[PDB]
């Protein structure tokens, strides 16, 4: 969990 | 304006 | 969100849209596993509402979203509607979400977990962008 | 409501400092965040407030309530997940 | 109700109390017939909540109240949680209320019905008496 | 919440005049009442706003929302039942 | 309907 | 203080 395949960009 |  | 920014599509894969039968988005939620969604008790979810997973752009007919039916609503019996305290509901899906690049779970903290004031966190959603 | 998914970074506040805005409306199963130039708003309820802990995003808050005008100068209120995780675990287990 | 007065017991027989499983009163409702209750959509009723008919004094163990189970929640699909518009839900009882001196229905208006401003009406409930 | 059932008499307002208090929050499936020294308050939601018509009490409003502090000088907002009775009739009939 | 067996007193 |  908590580990997206597509990384968020902040 | 709160709900009741 | 007021003054947020558009997210990279699929980057917050646990985020779901709670919609009524007419497709109207009324609340968000988070997948905590393939069969369960956590949302707010005040959202007033019923088993006639739909869990939409995998969505980014609600105006697109070409995204591969997952429309999932709700089996049962579990409103925490400590929820106090007068104070809005213990605002939590769990939704058990009748159809398990299919986890993929764009659909996956968020982690839960330990009851003893510490998140200090000043810590930078993130919130996501399709709520109003202006008032 | 916007068609596309929005996001915002915002800081956690202390319940004590949150009380400076909301007073006694602030209870223990709640956590505030924001007052930082951003705000959760109508239609965001029920969605996540996530914090990265040991490289993984963790659910710390559930969008709950806040300013009637989504004021960016006032903190938003979230259900505090550490106070409710026990209940989640029991429900998932019994069902 | 702030600045109301106590009602004569049993005088508003269509008034029900919506309570959670723990007996906590969270909203009112009105019997419109033996099998159906009208309440607000924002009350967020689930089929784990209880319809209590016949009650006057919530602190009394000696009143003959009727605790009725909810079969299905019908939230009007035009309810818009963002604006609180079309705030109506219907509850279908699994156990029909037994109509008596203290338990009976309220009348519904015609869609074409006129209730002029300045008209004195009544509202009832167990809501807060002070803020 | 009080143990015993409370009641209050209050006047209906016009949507137009209601708007003077609430502005655009006032929609057509709503009706205001009060601003008369009484107010519906938390826990009253969902209950009745009844008017006697031809000797019988008729459901005109459903307690919906109003002032966050239950101010007696501000009108309370009720779901307008004449705007929703069609929906009630269809549901009862189809079920 | 709308006719209580016990009359309200206002 | 409105719900969201």
């Amino acid at each position: 969990c908590g580990v997206p395949a597509i990384q968020p960009v902040l | 304006p709160g709900a009741y | 969100i007021v003054n947020g920014e558009e997210a990279v599509p699929g980057s917050w894969p646990w985020q779901v849209s709670l919609q009524d039968k007419t497709g109207f988005h009324f609340c968000g939620g988070s997948l905590i596993n393939e069969n369960w969604v956590v949302t707010a008790a005040h959202c007033g979810v019923t088993t006639s509402d739909v869990v939409v997973a995998g969505e980014f752009d609600q105006g697109s007919s070409s995204e591969k979203i997952q429309k999932l039916k709700i089996a049962k609503v579990f409103k925490n019996s400590k929820y106090n509607s007068l104070t809005i305290n213990n605002d939590i509901t769990l939704l058990k899906l009748s159809t398990a979400a299919s986890f993929s690049q764009t659909v996956s779970a968020v982690c839960l903290p330990s009851a003893s977990d510490d998140f200090a004031a000043g810590t930078t966190c993130v919130t996501t959603g399709w709520g109003l962008t202006r008032y | 409501t916007p068609d596309r998914l929005q996001q915002a970074s915002l800081p956690l506040l202390s319940n004590t400092n949150c009380k400076k805005y909301w007073g006694t409306k602030i209870k223990d199963a709640m956590i505030c965040a924001g007052a930082s130039g951003v705000s959760s708003c109508m239609g965001d309820s029920g969605g996540p407030l996530v914090c990265k802990k040991n490289g993984a995003w963790t659910l710390v808050g559930i969008v709950s309530w806040g300013s009637s005008t989504c004021s960016t100068s006032t903190p938003g209120v979230y259900a505090r997940v550490t106070a409710l995780v026990n209940w989640v675990q029991q429900t998932l287990a019994a069902n």
